[PDB]
């Protein structure tokens, strides 16, 4: 018992959207789990400070945007920011 | 009634509800905006997609059906823009990149 | 004002193999978007 | 007789051919003979550092059993994160 | 545009090349017209060793220029 | 009559062999003994999960491997082909480890 | 002349004379000590922050700080400082 | 009834109230205990005291009355434990410990 | 003589000076290039993030505290200038 969370299912889904026909071993799932669990904090912690400096109290997108501009090196930043911008401005249009 | 997933309303796959829960309970700030968990989840999804895709080709080029760590290693270490992001991580069951110095070879 | 001759004498003396980058990974800049 | 069979000189449990294997994986061709003690000490220092904090955590959580998470945290604190063990 | 490639053996060769051609492509042309492998060649001009990734326009080379090629063996 | 290979040629095969596989390189039981040995001095009467020891190993090995590689570059810098403790002690200091 | 700032300068100075009762101190060095204190305070705090969340408590206690020290200060300083803090508490307990 | 500071009741020199407030407004947890800020201020006091005298001595050795960065730098790079603690800090106006490799010295 | 892309502003004797305080004795002729590039690289890697902070704060002038932060980022803390 004592349920645990994970990201397995979502990983598998995303996998199916690129090589729709390729399996994934067990451990190589646990890895890709831990990896997300890492990057998540490595961004959220940074954004926390970044807000705390200018003495705000809320976290919004804008900083997450900046915070990304700091960690991801170069072209990955160029892409990810476009991705975010897009995949939010849609959502706000249709709640 | 007939509720809808916020992810749908975003058109993604990551559990935006789950994320937005995590931020509140992580002492990350005092109060969380609305748009943030969206933006965050989008970034995560994009990243993991990129890496998995690369690994897929990696393993196929070895003519196998599934994906195992050794692939992931051979996947990251070959793309620098990734490789920097993972300067200090260690993938178990990872081996190394095939490499030999130029001098230690025989004369010809 | 450029010591090309001196650097060429250095090329003749040192004369050792050198290592550098090999491949162009622009695909990470490309298909990644289409991913 | 219950426990506490304190062993000594296990560092010699590291055979020379073992170290040869590692070095090979590294990519070295010719090897001196003194190294077989250099590494035997280097590795020990490295271990000690981790195991200390490893213990420290459990101790704080007051159990008698060193889980894996513990080691993960330790290895992280020193800037050597490790994937694949339930981060 | 034409260039002059003077070699250590007293031979100065002409190539067909554009300012947008890279030094890797120029070395490929050296291979195709002389059989000298591109991994063995090192071209010199304007007090610098020519970089394969850059083009002729990047070095600001004019027409009728006389470049220097040294045979540097890597490997073996 | 009996065939014997050129000196140092076996290695050039050893490397290309090992740089491919992924499994461990040290037999467990002595390693586990060693760990349990060191552990006493901090709080004797301990108890371990299995995977914990596996982890400890995994890291140790990855460390030593990465160390050797740089040791090698050092050794080349001085136009040798072997290695010597004086080499290790260099990298182990430039890194800032034994700084 | 408004919008007061803060510092530790007072306390630096006070504890100074308790050791070298004849010595002065420039401004730059004052600022440096200030920054240094700020650094260390944060390090130790942030550490204990995780230490709780691991065991999923919700309040920082002394016991937290105790170990969290043992993970930052190398060796001797740790053994000294823990003694110190242990003492300084005991008194405060009885001495309300 | 009449009041008095906490630090008094601790017999200390560092401002408890400020430390406590700081803990609260830093999100470092949800609830702050009672004993902690005491314990923490104690450690801060100890450390500061340490560094101070270590600098003061060296400063006196060069015939001065008020301490200067150049002293502090000398003070920390000469006690390995302190040195280790600040392994990567760079103190402004700090110069460098004097040191020369043997080989560069003349034959005798 | 005014045409000077500021990278040239790093005069060779200057480099020699730092080299001394390090503790080097003799010096080849080429280093006066390596340094000019290395310094350059190191610089962008910091001015970029400094800029970024200023931007996100909607400001228009590079406060010291920014540069400090950016320096703590790379793992190079710096005492004294505030913080």
């Amino acid at each position: 018992k004592t349920r645990k969370e994970s990201y397995a299912i979502y990983v598998y889904k995303v996998l199916k959207q690129v090589h729709p026909d390729t399996g994934i071993s067990s451990k190589a799932m646990s890895i890709m789990n831990s990896f997300v669990n890492d990057v998540f904090e490595r961004i959220a912690g940074e954004a926390s400070r970044l807000a705390h400096y200018n003495k705000r109290s809320t976290i919004t997108s804008r900083e997450i945007q900046t915070a990304v501009r700091l960690l991801l090196p170069g072209e990955l930043a160029k892409h990810a920011v476009s991705e975010g911008t897009k995949a939010v401005t849609k959502y706000t249009s249709a709640k | 009634a007939k509720a809808k997933t916020r992810s749908s309303r975003a058109g993604l796959q990551f559990p935006v509800g789950r994320v937005h829960r995590l931020l509140r309970k992580g002492n990350y700030a005092e109060r969380v905006g609305a748009g943030a968990p969206v933006y965050l989840a989008a970034v995560l999804e994009y990243l993991t997609a990129e890496i998995l895709e690369l690994a897929g080709n990696a393993a196929r080029d070895n003519k196998k059906t599934r994906i195992i760590p050794r692939h992931l290693q051979l996947a990251v270490r070959n793309d620098e823009e990734l490789n920097k992001l993972l300067g200090r991580v260690t993938i178990a069951q990872g081996g190394v990149l095939p490499n030999i110095q130029s001098v230690l070879l025989p004369k010809c | 004002p450029w010591s090309e001759e001196r650097v060429v004498r250095k090329v003749l003396y040192l004369s050792l193999k050198e290592f550098k980058n090999s491949q162009k990974r622009q695909h990470a800049e490309g298909i990644a978007g289409s991913l | 007789k219950r426990h506490r069979k304190v062993l000594r000189d296990n560092i010699q449990g590291i055979t020379k051919p073992a170290i040869r294997r590692l070095a090979r994986r590294g990519g070295v061709k010719r090897i001196s003979g003194l190294i077989y003690e250099e590494t035997r000490g280097v590795l020990k220092v490295f271990l000690e550092n981790v195991i200390r904090d490893a213990v420290t955590y459990t101790e704080h959580a007051k159990r008698k059993t060193v889980t894996a998470m513990d080691v993960v945290y330790a290895l992280k604190r020193q800037g050597r994160t490790l994937y694949g063990f339930g981060g | 545009m034409q260039i002059f490639v003077k070699t250590l053996t007293g031979k100065t060769i002409t190539l067909e090349v554009e300012p947008s051609d890279t030094i890797e492509n120029v070395k490929a042309k050296i291979q195709d017209k002389e059989g000298i492998p591109p991994d063995q060649q090192r071209l010199i001009f304007a007090g610098k060793q020519l970089e394969d990734g850059r083009t002729l326009s990047d070095y600001n080379i004019q027409k009728e220029s006389t470049l220097h090629l040294v045979l540097r063996l890597r490997g073996c | 009559k009996p065939h014997r290979y050129r000196p140092g040629t076996v290695a050039l095969r050893e490397i290309r062999r090992y740089q491919k596989s992924t499994e461990l390189l040290i037999r467990k039981l002595p390693f586990q003994r060693l760990v349990r040995e060191i552990a006493q001095d901090f709080k004797t009467d301990l108890r371990f999960q299995s995977s914990a020891v596996m982890a400890l190993q995994e890291a140790s090995e990855a460390y030593l491997v990465g160390l050797f590689e740089d040791t090698n570059l050092c050794a080349i810098h001085a136009k040798r082909v072997t290695i010597m403790p004086k080499d290790i002690q260099l990298a182990r200091r430039i890194r800032g480890e034994r700084a």
